[PDB]
Order: C-alpha cells, then sequence, then structure tokens
C-alpha cells in the first residue's frame, strides 16, 4: 500500500544519514583523526575517509550503494572521495522535507536531473581554458597544481621525480590517456633515491647462478611454461630399504631419468630456462643444476602473474604451454644484459630493450629504512593522476566555497525566474549547495553563518571575490595562493551523486527475501 | 468461512501493481544463503518466476500466468490485476448472499458481450506498404515504450523492423536467432548477410581454406562403434595401458586418414574432441571445431535443408551443403567465424554491442510480437487503439447490456463492469496525475459518442490516439480476456475447505 | 477524526426501520423509575416522542423531524430512514477522500433534477363528480393501510369521507372538532348534526328550558371589579369573617338578580363557580354550567360569530347568538347537552364508541390529511401513484441526468440515486418475500418504458397501480425529499469537534 513503502524510504534516508554522520569531521587540511579499534584489540589512527570507509562493514542496500558510489568515484576522478557522500546526504535531507508535504518523485527526479544539467552548464561556462600543445605550459601548469599537495619540503624532494615523470610524452595530446595501462614502477631497497633514471626494456633482481662468465645474448629471457616439478612418490617407502638393490633404483631414478628430459629439451637452440615462484616445490634437485652448469647455464625464479604479464606485452610474444610442442614461437630479443651492482647492496639486472614495438618504460626508484620509498612511492602516484585528470580535459577552477555559493545563487535565481511547481524542488537543490564552506568554516575555527553569510554578499557584490583561507585564517584572495582543481573533479561527482540519488529514490515498494 | 484462498490470490496481485505503466516502481529482490546479492529490476515476470509461495489457488495463478508469459508476449501482470480485482469483487459479491451460479452466468455473458463488442470494432485500411511500415513502426514504438529509457531506441527499433521484414511473409521462427554479446557502445550496429558462431579454438591452426564444403561428420572416438581395433583392460599387470593407448592412437590415426581421403577441408562437429586428435588434425592441416551449441548445426542444417549424419549410418545419403566465402575477420572483442557468400537471406545474425545486460530477453520478446503480428496480418489488417480505449468502450458495452436481463445477474455484470474501468485509473495513479479526474472525463466522452478518446502521458491531458500515432495487437487482449475468465471461474468454483 | 456524530445519527434511524410499510415490527417501551409501564407501540412519532438523546446533531434532527410531523402529518420515519441512508452514502463518500463541497452540488443536482421529474410527472384527469370521490376514497384507504387492522375500516373510511365532505370546498379548521368517549362497539356510529359537551352537571337542575338564546356573561365573582361592595379583614378579632362571608352572599346574589332581570333561562360561561352560587342558581331555576373546555366556547363563539364579553367591559356591544332546540337525549353512556336547531352545518361532532384507545390521534391525523389534500386541490387535481413508482423514476431520472457532466460530481448523484432505491427494498423485506428480485425487475421494467409498473403486497408479485386504484398526495413527497435534502445538507456541514 503507502505505509509500508514510506516506512521503507524513510528507513533508507536514516539509515544513508547515519552512514554520512559516521564521518563528516575529516574535509580540510585541519581535519580531525579518529582511531578505529580492530576486533582483536589493536587500535589504528587515520584520517582518510577511504580507508574508513573500505574498513567498516555493514549490511544495508543504502550504505551498499553508496560504499560503490565512493569506490566508482575513487576509480573515475582519484581525489575528493568524501564530498560525494556529504553531498548525497544532503539531496536527501531534503528529499525527505520534499515528500514529507506531498510530492511525486518523478517531478522530484526531474528537477533534480535540470538543476544538474544547469550546474554543469554553468561550471563549464564558468571554468577558462588552458593550452598544452607544447612543453613549457605544460610543465607551468604541472608546477603550479603540484605545489599544493603535501608540505614544502616533501614537495622540493618530489620535484626531481615529479619533473622526470611528465617528461614522458608519449600520447601527442589525444582524448585519453594510457597511464594505467603500460606503467610498472618497482621497487628496490638499499643505495641511495638520488640515483634514479627512466629505464627501458625489463628491469629484475633475482640472481642468475654463480660459475664462470655469463655474458651472452640469447633472447635474454626463456618462454617456457610447462611442469618442471619431480614425479612424487605413491606412500613413503615402498619396499623395505637397508642394503642395496633398492638404493641404486633410487639413485637411477634421482640421476638417470629427469636428465633425459633435460637433455631432449636442451637440443633445441637458445638453452635458457628458468621457473615461477617456489610455492609448491619442497625441494630442487641439486644434481640438475650441476649437469646443467656445463654449456651456459641460466636460470632465473621469483617471478610472479603480473611480471608474466608484462613482459608478455613489452616485448610482444605470447607464452606456450604443454609437452608436445615442435613449432618456434619462443624467441625475443637479444641486445645486452649481465649487469652489476650501482655501488651497493642487493642485485639488480637491467636492460634496456633496443629494437622493440613496445617503448614502455618505468621509473626505478629506491630508498631507505623503508621510510622515503613507499612516499615517494605515493607522491608519483599523485603526480601521474593529477596529470592524466589534467591531460583529459583542459578547464579548471579554484576550490574553497566560492563555486559552491554561485551555484546556490545561480539555481536560487533560476528557481525564481523558471515557472511551474518543480521550481520548489529546484529550490531544495538552492538548500543543498552550502555544506562545503559552511564545514570549512566550522573546521578553521571562524563563525560559520557569518562567513557564510559574507562570501553571498561578496559573490551578489562583485561576482568573484575571494574564498577562505586555511593558512593566514581570513578571508583573502585565491589568485595568490597556488592552489588550483581540474574541473573534472567537480562535475564527474556531481552527476554521479544525482545519479545515486535518483536510483535510491527510484527504489521503493516492499524488499522481498528468500 | 472462505477467505483464506481469495485473500491469498489477492495478495500476491499487489506485490506486481506498481510495476505497470511506462513510468513504473523499481525494487530490489535480496538473496538469502551464503552471498546476499541484489539487483534492480523492472517487469513482474522476473519477479514472479524468482518467488516461492505455498497456497494453491497462488501456485495455480503463478503456473497459468507462466503459461500465457510462454505463449503470448508480455501478458502476467495486466491478467494477474485483473483476476485479484475479479475476486475481490466476488468476494464481496459473495458477502451479500448471491449464488455463485448466478455470479458465473453473470461474468460470461460479460465476456461474450465484451468479446463481441471487440470484434465488431476493428480497423482494416492498410492497402499500401507504407501504412504498414507505419503500423508496425506504431507498434513497435509502443512495445518499447515499457521501460522509460530515452538513450538507443530509435536506432534499435529501425533495426529490428528491418530484421523482421527481411522474412517477406515466410512463415518460421528457426531462420533468425539472436545471440549473447557485451563490450563496445550502445551506438554501434552491425550489419551482415550471415550468422556467426560462439566459440574459436584459437589461432594456432591454419585459417586458410578454400572451397568451402559443408561437411557433418558423426564419427564417433568413444561411442563403440562397429569393430572395435581397441580392447578393454585385464587384471594382471599395469602394462595393458600402453597397449590401451597405442590402440587409441592407431585407431584415430585411421578415422583421420579416412576423413581426409574421404575429401574435407573445413571440420565441423558437436561432440567432444580430445587434446590429441585436436592437435593431430591442427599438424595436418585441417581446422576442427569443437564444443558447439546445441542450436547452431540445428539452424545451420534446417536453412540448406541438411541434417546429422546419424551417429554414421549412411554417408551416402544425407545431403550436405557448401558455401562459397568463409574467413575469420577480426570485428568487436572477439574473432568469429563467417558465413558469407549464400544467397539465403532468411538466416541472419545481427551482433550488438553496450555495456548493460537485459537486453536480450525483452528484444527476443520485440521480435517475437513482430513476427506474430506479422503472420497474423498477412492479408487482413487488425489492429486496435490503445492508452485505454478499448477497455472503456467494452465497459460501456457491458454496462449497456446489462439493463435489459431482469432476474438477478445483473450485479455480476455490474461488478465486471467496474472491475473492468481499473487499468488506466492504476495507470493514471503510477505516472503522478489526477486519476479520478481522467477517468471521468473519458467516460464522459465515451458516453456522449467519442470512439476515439484516450489519455496522454506526456502533458496528462485528453485527447485523439487516432491523430498522434499509437496502436497495439488485436489478439493480445482477447487472450488476456479469455485468460482472466478462466482464471476467475477456476478460482471462484472453489469455496470447500482445503483438503 | 468525523465519525461520532456520524455514528449517532445513523444509530438514531435504525431502531425504527422495521416500522416501515403495512406489516410492521411492534415492540414494548419499558419505563423506569417507581411503577415498570409496558405498552406496545407501532408508530415511530411516539417512540421519538418518549426518548431522550444528548448528541447535538441527533438532538437537531429529532427537533427536525418532530416538526415535519406537526407540519405535514406522518412521514417521520421515512425522513429519518432517509437521512441516515443519505448520512451512511455521505460517510463512505468523504472516506474515498473527496471534498464536501462537490458532495454538496451533486446533492444539489440530484434534488433539482427529482423535483423537475415529479413536476413533469403529474396527472390531472378529474372534471367529473365520481373522480374526487373515488381519489378521495383511494388516498383514505391508501392512508388507513398502515396498521393491518381488518375489523372496522370501510365505515370509519365512509364516515370521514362524509365528514370531510361537508366543507364544500371550505378554508376552515376551527368548524370540525373531534372528542374523546369510549365504550360501546366498535360497530356503532351515530350521525347529527350539531355538537355535544363535555361535561355535566347532573340531574338535580330543571331541564326544562324554553326559547333558546345564548348569552356570554364574563361577570366575575373573585376578580376583584369596580365597585367592590365587601372588603378585606382586619387585625382585631375573628369577628369580620362573618361580615365577609354576608358581604359575599349578598354581592352574588345582587349579581344573579341583575342576571335574572336581563333575561336569560339557559346560564353558560367558562369561568370557576362554588358550590354556593351554583346551588343558588339551581334553586332559583336557571341552569348553570360550569367547568368548561379550553376550546368549546371558543368554536361555538367562532361558528356563530360571537365573542366573550372580555370580562364585562361592552354588554351592549358584544353580538350574540340563539338557537331553538336544545335538550339532553340518554345516548351511548353519558348525558351530554345538545346543540340542534340550527342551519350551520359546518361545525359537527361524530361521537365513537368501542372498547379500544390510541384512536384519537389517527383520526385527527386522518381527517388533517383530507382537509388538506382538499383545500390544495381545489380546482386542480395533483395525485401520484404509490408503492414504489415514484421513487424509482426519480432514480432513473438522477441516473439519466448523472451522465452528461464532466468532472468530479457524478459520484455523489450515483450515491443520491443509490440511496433512493431504497425504501422498497425495505417495504418488500418488512413483509417476507425476496426484495432483490423484486427490486430488480421493477427496475427493469421502468428502464424498458414503463412507468405505471408497482409490486402488491397481497401475493407478491409485480402489476399496474392504475388497475388496481391506489394512490396518495402530491406535495407531501416534494416536503419530504426538500426536508431531508436539507437536513442532509445541515449535518454535513459539520465535522469539526463538538465545542
Ligand atoms: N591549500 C588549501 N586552501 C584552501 N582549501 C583547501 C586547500 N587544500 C585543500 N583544501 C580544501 O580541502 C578539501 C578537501 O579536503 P580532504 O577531504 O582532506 O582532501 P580530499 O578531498 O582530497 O580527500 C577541498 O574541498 C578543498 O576546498
Amino acid at each position: 500500500d503507502r505505509d509500508k513503502p514510506a516506512q521503507i524510504r524513510f528507513s533508507n534516508i536514516s539509515a544513508a544519514k547515519a552512514v554520512a554522520d559516521a564521518i563528516r569531521t575529516s574535509l580540510g587540511p585541519k581535519g580531525m583523526d579518529k582511531m578505529i579499534q580492530d576486533g582483536k584489540g589493536d587500535v589504528t589512527i587515520t584520517n582518510d575517509g577511504a580507508t574508513i570507509l573500505k574498513q567498516m562493514q555493514v549490511l544495508h542496500p543504502a550504505a551498499r550503494m553508496l560504499v560503490e558510489l565512493s569506490k566508482a568515484q575513487d576509480i573515475e576522478a582519484g581525489d575528493g572521495t568524501t564530498s560525494v557522500v556529504i553531498i548525497a546526504g544532503s539531496l536527501l535531507d531534503s528529499c525527505t522535507k520534499l515528500l514529507q508535504k506531498g510530492i511525486h518523485p518523478t517531478i522530484i527526479s526531474e528537477s533534480f536531473q535540470k538543476a544538474l544539467e544547469k550546474g554543469i552548464e554553468i561550471l563549464t561556462d564558468m571554468s577558462r581554458p588552458v593550452e598544452l600543445s607544447d612543453r613549457e605550459t605544460l610543465l607551468n601548469s604541472a608546477t603550479t597544481s603540484l605545489n599544493s599537495k603535501v608540505v614544502s619540503q616533501y614537495s622540493s624532494l618530489l620535484s626531481p621525480m615529479s619533473v622526470n615523470a611528465v617528461m614522458k610524452v608519449i600520447d601527442p595530446a589525444t582524448a585519453t590517456s594510457v597511464d594505467l595501462r603500460d606503467i610498472k614502477i618497482v621497487k628496490k631497497l638499499g643505495g641511495t633515491i638520488d640515483d634514479c633514471e627512466l629505464v627501458e626494456g625489463l628491469v629484475l633482481t633475482q640472481k642468475v647462478s654463480n660459475s664462470g662468465i655469463t655474458r651472452v645474448e640469447k633472447a635474454k629471457i626463456g618462454l617456457i611454461q610447462f611442469c618442471l616439478s619431480a614425479p612424487k612418490t605413491d606412500m613413503d617407502n615402498q619396499i623395505v630399504v637397508s642394503d642395496y638393490a633398492q638404493m641404486d633404483r633410487v639413485l637411477r631414478e634421482e640421476r638417470a631419468y629427469i636428465l633425459n628430459l633435460v637433455k631432449q629439451i636442451k637440443k633445441t637452440g637458445c638453452n635458457v630456462l628458468l621457473i615461477q615462484k617456489s610455492i609448491l616445490r619442497d625441494a630442487l634437485s641439486d644434481l640438475a643444476l650441476h649437469f646443467l652448469n656445463k654449456m651456459k647455464i641460466m636460470v632465473i625464479k621469483d617471478i610472479e602473474r603480473e611480471d608474466i604479464e608484462f613482459i608478455c606485452k613489452t616485448i610482444g610474444t605470447k607464452p606456450v604451454a604443454h609437452i608436445d610442442q615442435f613449432t618456434a614461437d619462443m624467441l625475443g630479443s637479444a641486445e645486452l644484459a649481465e649487469e652489476v651492482n650501482l655501488n651497493g647492496s642487493g642485485k639488480l639486472l637491467k636492460i634496456t630493450g633496443c629494437a622493440s614495438p613496445g617503448k614502455t618504460v618505468t621509473i626505478v626508484v629506491r630508498g631507505s629504512n623503508k621510510l622515503v620509498i613507499e612516499e615517494a612511492e605515493r607522491s608519483i602516484h599523485d603526480a601521474l593522476c593529477v596529470i592524466r585528470c589534467l591531460v583529459k580535459k583542459r578547464a579548471l577552477i579554484a576550490g574553497g566555497g566560492a563555486p559552491e555559493i554561485e551555484l546556490a545563487l545561480r539555481l536560487t535565481e533560476y528557481s525564481r525566474t523558471l515557472s511551474g511547481m518543480e521550481s520548489y524542488c529546484v529550490r531544495a537543490f538552492a538548500d543543498a549547495m552550502e555544506v562545503i564552506p559552511s564545514t570549512l568554516a566550522e573546521n578553521a575555527g571562524l563563525n560559520p553563518i557569518s562567513t557564510v553569510t559574507e562570501l553571498r554578499n561578496r559573490h551578489a557584490q562583485g561576482e568573484k571575490t575571494a574564498g577562505i583561507n586555511v593558512r593566514k585564517g581570513g578571508i583573502s584572495n585565491i589568485l595568490e595562493e597556488l592552489v588550483v582543481q581540474p574541473l573534472l573533479v567537480s562535475v564527474s561527482a556531481l552527476t554521479l551523486a544525482t545519479e545515486t540519488v535518483r536510483s535510491i529514490l527510484k527504489i521503493d515498494d516492499v524488499v522481498n527475501t528468500r | 468461512a472462505r477467505l483464506t484462498s481469495f485473500i491469498g490470490a489477492i495478495a500476491i496481485g499487489d506485490l506486481v501493481k506498481s510495476t505497470l505503466g511506462p513510468k513504473g516502481m523499481d525494487k530490489i529482490l535480496l538473496s538469502s544463503g551464503r552471498d546476499a546479492s541484489l539487483m534492480v529490476t523492472n517487469d513482474g515476470a522476473t519477479i514472479l518466476k524468482n518467488i516461492g509461495v505455498d497456497n494453491p489457488a497462488a501456485k495455480v495463478l503463478v503456473d497459468m500466468s507462466r503459461v500465457q508469459d510462454d505463449e503470448v508476449g508480455d501478458g502476467t501482470t495486466s491478467v494477474t490485476v485483473l483476476a485479484a480485482e475479479l475476486l475481490r469483487e466476488a468476494e464481496s459479491l459473495i458477502a451479500k448472499k448471491i449464488h455463485p451460479q448466478t455470479i458465473i452466468a453473470g461474468w460470461r455473458e460479460a465476456t461474450k458481450a465484451a468479446r463481441e463488442a471487440l470484434l465488431s470494432s476493428a480497423v482494416d485500411h492498410g492497402s499500401d506498404e507504407v501504412k504498414f511500415r507505419q503500423d508496425l513502426m506504431n507498434i513497435a514504438g509502443t512495445t518499447l515504450s515499457s521501460k522509460l529509457l530515452t538513450h538507443h531506441k530509435d536506432h534499435f527499433t529501425k533495426l529490428a523492423v528491418e530484421a523482421v521484414l527481411r522474412l517477406k511473409g515466410s512463415g518460421n521462427l528457426e531462420a533468425i536467432h539472436i545471440i549473447k554479446k557485451l563490450g563496445g557502445s550502445l551506438a554501434d550496429s552491425y550489419l551482415d548477410e550471415g550468422f556467426l558462431l560462439d566459440k574459436k579454438i584459437g589461432v594456432n591452426q591454419p585459417k586458410r581454406i578454400e572451397n568451402a564444403k559443408i561437411l557433418i561428420a558423426n564419427t564417433g572416438m568413444d561411442t563403440d562403434k562397429i569393430k572395435i581395433f581397441g580392447s578393454r583392460v585385464r587384471v594382471d599387470s599395469t602394462a595393458k595401458v600402453a597397449e590401451i593407448e597405442h590402440a587409441e592412437k592407431e585407431k584415430m590415426k585411421e578415422k583421420v586418414e579416412r576423413i581426409l581421403k574421404h575429401g574435407i577441408n573445413c571440420f565441423i562437429n558437436r561432440q567432444l574432441i580430445y587434446n590429441y586428435p585436436e592437435q593431430l588434425f591442427g599438424a595436418a592441416g585441417v581446422m576442427a571445431i569443437e564444443h558447439a551449441d546445441f542450436a547452431g548445426v540445428e539452424r545451420l542444417a534446417l536453412v540448406t535443408g541438411g541434417e546429422i549424419a546419424s551417429t554414421f549410418d549412411h554417408p551416402e545419403l544425407v545431403k550436405l551443403g557448401s558455401c562459397k566465402l568463409i574467413e575469420e575477420v577480426m570485428i568487436g572483442e572477439d574473432k568469429l567465424i563467417h558465413f558469407s557468400g549464400v544467397a539465403l537471406g532468411e538466416a541472419c545474425t545481427i551482433v550488438l554491442r553496450g555495456a548493460t545486460q537485459q537486453i536480450l530477453d525483452e528484444a527476443e520478446r520485440s521480435l517475437h510480437d513482430a513476427l506474430c503480428v506479422l503472420a497474423q496480418t498477412v492479408k487482413d489488417s487488425r489492429t486496435v487503439y490503445g492508452g485505454g480505449c478499448s477497455e472503456m468502450l467494452m465497459a460501456h458495452a457491458v454496462t449497456q447490456l446489462a439493463n435489459r436481463t431482469p432476474g438477478k445477474e445483473a450485479v455480476a455484470m455490474e461488478s465486471y463492469a467496474k472491475a473492468l474501468r481499473m487499468l488506466p485509473t492504476i495507470i493514471a495513479d503510477n505516472a503522478g496525475y489526477d486519476s479520478a479526474d481522467l477517468v471521468a472525463q473519458l467516460r464522459a466522452a465515451h458516453s456522449e459518442g467519442n470512439t476515439t478518446a484516450g489519455l496522454d502521458m506526456r502533458e496528462g491531458t485528453i485527447g485523439d490516439m487516432a491523430i498522434l500515432g499509437i496502436t497495439e495487437s488485436f489478439q493480445v487482449k482477447r487472450q488476456v480476456l479469455l485468460s482472466a475468465a478462466e482464471a476467475a471461474e477456476v478460482i471462484l468454483r472453489v469455496d470447500n475447505i482445503i483438503k
């Protein structure tokens, strides 16, 4: 009937509001910390919203939908994964009082879609475009958008890695980017972090052997995937062992059995073999390794699946399996190998990979004490992420609360100008846009209502004036502070929030189960 | 008293009451057990199929709805709502101390009057090609206007019309077959003159095959045919396995030599082929196809007059087909075997793209409705108006007929006419407009003398249905009414205890 | 919510619902207090008059019903049932989320349509002397057929007809007056040309009085007139009482001498006469009449053009009357004063006998209805058929009018037409026959085209009302409908809390 769907909608709205209010005092650089307690008694201090959203667990359709929305927002854009929850909560709080009066959800959804389209068009018409066909303007935009993510010393430390990673000019200013398609940043322990340089081909870190000379050029990779494990017995001891007889049998089975397979395999050119991880093999027979020491020995272990996928994509080959194989589709490229250490500990080999169809290049970073390596990794990750976000479009704008107030005033004037019963619903959107500046003013340590009123008055008087400052603690113009953000991080977020609100509003009736 | 089965059958009809009209309500179906799934649906058939009841009348109604859905198109929610309303009216009629025989007689008379009014009100002005074209276009537009998804409807409608119009009045249902394939964009449509497969062995086998000639050889390697070259196993030692393997290898090599000397280039089959015979065929130079579907070979042999070899019986009696051009063009995101170079344009398969699901079911339903309305109106076009026009006329005819029969069955006809005037009310209520005023205006317009009057869904007004352009089928409404009357007569006749 | 006043007003109408039709149900009215009385009644007016409620709406309805009763004659039960049905329909109409303004508009339209249909359906064929006679006979027979007492109806009907026909189209209500007297048999009717008294002083006074001459002398002996012959009492001793008594005696003897010298033989008055002046008048030879009624002398002076003496004011200005023959004939079981020998046959009083009670009320009601229908149809005869014929026609007219008005007030007219088709159902149910089949047959006959179709109470069939011979009044039904509509509009406008 009508009471059951109304109660279901009220319960869903209450659950969504509780989920949104469980975390709210964390937006901005001056956010509060939270100590999450584990099930065993361990406590962990954190302040990121994504970690708290992915760590906690709760069974509810609205909570699962919000988690999926946050995950999609973090995957698509990559920044600002906490404002969408507040936007959805404000929209649901507005829809609550909209439905309390007696309005059909179809008109409310149409008004929300119209308001979203108007806000998107206003954000696109207000933002200013830039250029990026050359390298000077691109480097200027990079150094202008990179000096506002972390602290000053960390920024100065990551600037060399940033300008080394931004030099990867492969796509000639296309529509989309492939920064997540052919990038494999490895990590190496030991040495100095200053010894970093872009490396093509392939980089490994496992010792080949320990014999005489191993400086050859035979494809430098063994395309083999068949089983190399020893045939396991049916039980411990099949018979009674004491004197000879049984000793000679096992001796011949250990010496004159796998050696025949090694001989029949080594009859083909390019004697390069390897193996994957030693997660299922108990112990490898060293007699086979001693017999393989002659006529050139080359073996590399500790190989994962991602390494195989990277090698099969950079070179441009396909692995083969099975034993009955009389083809010749397993060779590679021969150029140069056999590398030594770079004045320090830790074995690491590099291959530049000359004359190869795949121009994939990675960055080999280092560090010490496992303290500046992960930080630099996260820094270059955020760097290439914001670089891809900037190269995806061309529009940019500054943050602080001014665009939110501008959009709220525009929606208010549009609802005042546009006629129809839906305009009231549009007015609800006008009351669901002044949450970020109020939260920022509350977290800064000033009066939020007075600051919001002053910002609204300044926007109504001189259009584009200033916003909300954090370092100084007042109202200063943003043009002096080097801080900007792309337009996609707002447009995509607003569209996703509107879609989630429409999906959670269109779902009602009864919730049957099995 | 009798009330348990009535309530159980009425409550099962109110669950999908909000799923009527183009602007319907959505709901989720939470699953129990180990992993709790979550999905969004917008159709009553999927909800009725993925549910479990225990009442006898409810089970009978569910079975009848499933049978009707398997028969015609999407006739499951309307018949259920009509049966629920009829049962709710019959409960109040019985509560007023009325014998069920008079109610059954009145319902039969009302059904006969409605059928007569529907048969006497049928248009027949289709003596041109453009008339049939616009009629099919309006039918497809009315059928595709049930989910309210304005993204890619015109192109899909035109593609379905072009695919269903190539039959040229040919009565067949095994020629046109659709497949399931995702990946790409919604604005991508590929047109071809043949069909594709659904599985590829790889690329290691040679793809250069000339002189296309289909040869269906049902030679089984593990079905125990005549003259077994091998044997079983004994109980003496563990050396007979090698002999069995050698016998199987020589038998399969003799079969390969026979199939090579028989003359073949593109070997196709549907049995289970092991790795050794497949590798032997690949090394010989003949491409072998394994793991075939249950309807691909059948539809391939039906359109060419061929048949299976009857598990190797008469190799010189089964007629075989041949083609001209067979290649493997990389289209979309998968490599399939093409079937071009033929003169038979009856069997076609249009591949689809996009990043969404739950489309093949509605596509097949629309194609079924289209070919049904094409084979029904081959030379006699019979279409009626929609938007709540035939129901009002039927109710008016029933009310007019329920006035010259003195006795006691007039109350049953009045209840039937009252229950028949409820679908437009629910349709208008599901959108968000005043249903009472619209229903009153429609009734006044129908009583004043206007057989062409309907309601609008874009603005919520009352206009003409023959000016905008909207129609539907003719036998669908008749079958719906017949099924509803049969279900009502079956359920109402039961009132005793459930033993 | 609003439901208390509605239930209180509906429950008050179901108490006398079984008191409709000729075959009504009887009930007892047990009284409390000191002596528990027991009586059997068969009318809703006596039940509603001897009852006490506390609801404001119920009190207003009871007051309106009593006013309408005292105005028209009979119809309290009918208007109460109609108001109860209207309120029961309005409650269900409001419960369906309908504004009361549309309901009021629909009720007004239905009332206007019913009034128009009643005014357009009126017979007027009475240009003969026997036509009015048979119409009055049928009206009296239909009015007297409400208690089902087949013992002495034809003679009483003929007597009432002969008494109401002697007026000869004279508009007056103070001439014909009835009295209450029991004793004798039901088959005893006395006819006279005058009226009688109601009290006799005795037989000791001389009854031989010649030369009849009415002299109204309003000479008061204890009203303190002009020139008091006596005085008051002093405070000194107990000897002035004898002086006051002697003064009163000489004053009354002087008044007797004056009334004797003025010329009189039959002294009549209405004041309080003591024992001493009465004995003095009896010993003198003049019969004095004391303890008169409040309407006998008034009617006697009205039919003769006389008036009271204004308590001794102008004795030479008030015109007096005279008779010819005045005697005392012992008739029945009491001696009364006769009033014969006059030429004015307008004032007559027919004495009744028997051993039963509760007859004067129905007799006066029948006489009121008769003189009302006589003064209304003095030259324009307007009569309608009974037995449930006008209500069906009004309901059919309302249903036909509720079909060309698009909007939202059609449901109110439908509810009004449904509530209007319930009196014949209750009438048939009170007898013991199948009411549903009879109502359906009557509706079918009225819709087929037969304005003269009614139900029979002797056999329970459907026949013609113009062949058997049954009619009623015309303004009674219109007044009943108007009062019911007014009461419904008054009660429906109240929905707030009782403060
Ligand atoms: N330098 C700055 N000056 C003013 N406001 C800032 C600055 N840096 C960040 N902010 C504000 O902080 C908000 C984001 O805070 P937070 O949630 O901690 O980061 P994220 O959204 O990337 O998770 C933004 O809305 C932005 O307005």
